[PDB]
Protein backbone atom coordinates (compact mmCIF):
# COMPACT_ATOMS: atom_id res chain seq x y z
CA UNK A 1 0.00 0.00 0.00
CA UNK A 2 1.17 3.64 -0.64
CA UNK A 3 -0.25 4.61 2.92
CA UNK A 4 4.10 4.46 3.25
CA UNK A 5 5.09 7.73 4.71
CA UNK A 6 1.90 8.54 7.13
CA UNK A 7 0.29 11.79 6.81
CA UNK A 8 1.27 12.18 2.89
CA UNK A 9 -1.57 13.94 1.32
CA UNK A 10 -2.21 10.74 -1.15
CA UNK A 11 -1.72 8.32 2.13
CA UNK A 12 -4.30 10.51 3.94
CA UNK A 13 -3.33 8.80 6.90
CA UNK A 14 -5.77 9.59 10.08
CA UNK A 15 -2.43 10.40 12.14
CA UNK A 16 -3.71 11.69 15.35
CA UNK A 17 -3.39 9.14 18.05
CA UNK A 18 -0.59 7.18 16.98
CA UNK A 19 2.31 9.95 17.28
CA UNK A 20 3.83 10.34 20.72
CA UNK A 21 6.38 12.44 22.50
CA UNK A 22 9.68 11.15 23.93
CA UNK A 23 13.20 12.39 25.21
CA UNK A 24 16.92 10.21 25.39
CA UNK A 25 17.08 8.06 28.52
CA UNK A 26 20.73 7.76 27.04
CA UNK A 27 22.59 8.30 24.00
CA UNK A 28 24.33 5.62 21.81
CA UNK A 29 24.36 7.21 18.49
CA UNK A 30 21.88 4.36 16.83
CA UNK A 31 21.02 2.19 19.68
CA UNK A 32 20.28 5.14 21.86
CA UNK A 33 18.08 4.44 24.96
CA UNK A 34 14.66 6.41 24.84
CA UNK A 35 12.40 7.48 27.72
CA UNK A 36 8.54 8.70 27.61
CA UNK A 37 8.00 5.66 25.67
CA UNK A 38 5.21 2.95 26.20
CA UNK A 39 6.16 -0.50 25.77
CA UNK A 40 2.85 -0.69 23.62
CA UNK A 41 4.26 1.68 21.60
CA UNK A 42 7.57 -0.36 20.95
CA UNK A 43 7.16 -2.49 18.07
CA UNK A 44 4.32 -0.22 16.87
CA UNK A 45 6.71 2.33 15.97
CA UNK A 46 9.16 -0.23 14.52
CA UNK A 47 10.05 0.73 10.77
CA UNK A 48 9.22 4.44 12.32
CA UNK A 49 10.80 8.01 12.61
CA UNK A 50 13.01 9.43 15.39
CA UNK A 51 12.67 13.59 14.75
CA UNK A 52 14.70 14.99 17.41
CA UNK A 53 13.20 18.40 18.18
CA UNK A 54 16.13 19.17 20.88
CA UNK A 55 19.20 19.65 19.17
CA UNK A 56 20.98 20.61 15.86
CA UNK A 57 18.48 17.66 13.96
CA UNK A 58 15.68 20.15 15.05
CA UNK A 59 13.18 17.91 14.06
CA UNK A 60 15.19 15.54 11.99
CA UNK A 61 14.88 12.32 12.70
CA UNK A 62 16.73 9.28 11.59
CA UNK A 63 14.31 6.30 10.93
CA UNK A 64 14.18 3.78 13.20
CA UNK A 65 15.06 0.65 12.07
CA UNK A 66 14.03 -1.45 15.01
CA UNK A 67 11.90 -0.50 17.84
CA UNK A 68 12.15 -3.15 20.79
CA UNK A 69 11.09 -2.32 24.34
CA UNK A 70 13.44 -2.53 27.16
CA UNK A 71 14.29 -1.41 31.10
CA UNK A 72 14.94 2.18 31.25
CA UNK A 73 12.29 3.25 28.38
CA UNK A 74 12.65 1.86 25.06
CA UNK A 75 15.29 0.99 23.37
CA UNK A 76 15.17 2.19 19.99
CA UNK A 77 17.64 1.03 17.21
CA UNK A 78 17.63 3.51 14.51
CA UNK A 79 18.47 2.45 10.98
CA UNK A 80 21.66 4.69 10.83
CA UNK A 81 23.58 7.03 13.50
CA UNK A 82 21.89 10.20 13.97
CA UNK A 83 23.81 13.13 11.98
CA UNK A 84 25.63 15.44 14.81
CA UNK A 85 26.34 14.14 18.36
CA UNK A 86 22.66 13.76 19.94
CA UNK A 87 22.71 14.79 24.12
CA UNK A 88 20.45 12.50 26.10
CA UNK A 89 17.19 14.08 27.06
CA UNK A 90 17.13 15.86 23.69
CA UNK A 91 13.65 16.65 23.07
CA UNK A 92 12.49 14.07 20.25
CA UNK A 93 9.51 12.98 18.45
CA UNK A 94 7.98 9.59 17.97
CA UNK A 95 6.47 8.18 14.82
CA UNK A 96 4.78 5.30 13.88
CA UNK A 97 6.21 2.89 11.34
CA UNK A 98 3.57 1.56 8.43
CA UNK A 99 4.94 -1.63 7.06
CA UNK A 100 3.03 -1.39 3.84
CA UNK A 101 1.59 -4.64 4.23
CA UNK A 102 -1.68 -4.44 3.21
CA UNK A 103 -3.11 -6.32 6.40
CA UNK A 104 -0.53 -4.10 8.44
CA UNK A 105 -1.82 -1.66 6.70
CA UNK A 106 -5.46 -2.69 7.14
CA UNK A 107 -4.78 -3.58 11.31
CA UNK A 108 -2.99 -0.26 12.17
CA UNK A 109 -5.19 2.07 9.97
CA UNK A 110 -7.65 0.43 7.57
CA UNK A 111 -7.20 3.20 5.03
CA UNK A 112 -9.57 1.53 2.51
CA UNK A 113 -10.02 5.00 0.56
CA UNK A 114 -6.62 5.39 0.05
CA UNK A 115 -4.39 2.09 -0.09
CA UNK A 116 -2.53 1.25 -2.75
CA UNK A 117 -2.17 -1.90 -2.39
CA UNK A 118 -2.88 -4.58 -4.67
CA UNK A 119 -2.87 -7.85 -2.33
CA UNK A 120 -4.31 -10.95 -4.56
CA UNK A 121 -3.81 -10.35 -8.55
CA UNK B 1 34.48 5.19 1.69
CA UNK B 2 32.18 5.97 4.61
CA UNK B 3 30.57 2.50 5.85
CA UNK B 4 28.58 1.77 8.93
CA UNK B 5 28.07 -2.09 10.59
CA UNK B 6 24.83 -0.49 11.58
CA UNK B 7 23.99 0.41 8.43
CA UNK B 8 24.06 -3.10 7.38
CA UNK B 9 22.31 -4.95 9.92
CA UNK B 10 19.40 -6.44 8.89
CA UNK B 11 15.76 -4.94 9.44
CA UNK B 12 14.33 -8.43 8.93
CA UNK B 13 11.44 -7.90 6.23
CA UNK B 14 7.93 -7.28 5.95
CA UNK B 15 7.14 -11.32 5.02
CA UNK B 16 4.67 -10.43 2.80
CA UNK B 17 2.27 -13.48 1.70
CA UNK B 18 -0.49 -14.03 -0.56
CA UNK B 19 -3.78 -16.63 0.23
CA UNK B 20 -4.14 -19.67 -3.06
CA UNK B 21 -6.56 -22.34 -3.04
CA UNK B 22 -5.57 -25.51 -5.33
CA UNK B 23 -7.45 -28.22 -6.98
CA UNK B 24 -10.36 -30.44 -5.81
CA UNK B 25 -11.05 -32.79 -3.64
CA UNK B 26 -12.03 -36.31 -4.47
CA UNK B 27 -15.27 -38.16 -2.75
CA UNK B 28 -17.04 -41.45 -2.98
CA UNK B 29 -20.34 -40.90 -4.79
CA UNK B 30 -23.28 -41.91 -3.78
CA UNK B 31 -24.79 -43.42 -6.66
CA UNK B 32 -28.99 -43.58 -6.72
CA UNK B 33 -30.43 -46.24 -8.39
CA UNK B 34 -33.96 -45.17 -9.61
CA UNK B 35 -36.64 -47.15 -11.14
CA UNK B 36 -39.28 -44.87 -12.41
CA UNK B 37 -41.63 -46.25 -14.67
CA UNK B 38 -40.91 -45.49 -18.61
CA UNK B 39 -41.88 -41.97 -20.02
CA UNK B 40 -42.68 -40.05 -23.18
CA UNK B 41 -40.36 -37.53 -24.41
CA UNK B 42 -37.37 -40.24 -23.64
CA UNK B 43 -35.61 -41.69 -26.54
CA UNK B 44 -36.05 -45.71 -26.54
CA UNK B 45 -37.75 -46.05 -23.51
CA UNK B 46 -37.59 -50.08 -22.77
CA UNK B 47 -34.50 -51.36 -20.82
CA UNK B 48 -33.65 -48.12 -19.72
Amino acid sequence: CDVDRLGDHRCKLALGPWQSAATVIEADGADLIVSGLDETASNIFDRGVLDWTGGANAGTGSDIRVARPVAGGVRVSLWSAPPFPITAGDTANATVGCDRTADTCRNRFDNLANFRGFPLM
Amino acid sequence: RGFDRAAYAPSGGVFKAARAGRLQGSTSSLTRFLDLPLLPGVDAPEWE
